[PDB]
């Protein structure tokens, strides 16, 4: 799987396609994960913002 | 940043699981690959 | 400012915003309008 | 939305060099995207 039912650990990277991906590792996990915008988003609201206002 | 590129492959073939290969000609699918990579750059 | 329409990542990331649609750097939008942002992103 | 709209959009985005090819592809994910 690749939402794993983790928590997010950071959000690394992002690259905007037809929809915008994130690049995030989960808690204790070690890999990174493509993971659309809109489903992170709804799941970790802030944690996003802030990746992109800071 | 000073990812592998396992990771970053990885981290592509899950944009290609998301998406959907059939979803884009191969030449849309080089040009945001070429964008992908130069990404992390 | 009534809605936000939709985003997207260039450089920063872009809120269309209405109140014609206008394209604005979440970040300033943010600021002035916190309340309808993290409302848009869930 | 109205496709003109969109396009003032994408041009408002973009003024704030790429290739032709580069252009139109990115614009159409962008326009996929609404």
């Amino acid at each position: 799987g690749l939402d794993r039912g983790l928590e997010l650990d950071k959000v690394l990277h992002c690259y905007q396609m037809k929809e915008l991906f994130l690049f995030v590792t989960w808690k204790g996990c070690s890999s990174i994960d493509a993971v659309p915008m809109k489903y992170i988003r709804e799941a970790y609201p802030l944690q996003v913002i802030e990746f992109f206002q800071s | 940043a000073k990812i592998r590129m396992s990771q970053k492959l990885a981290c592509w073939q899950q944009i290609l699981t998301t998406l959907g290969t059939s979803s884009m000609s191969e030449q849309e699918w080089n040009t945001f690959f070429r964008g992908f990579l130069e990404s992390w750059q």
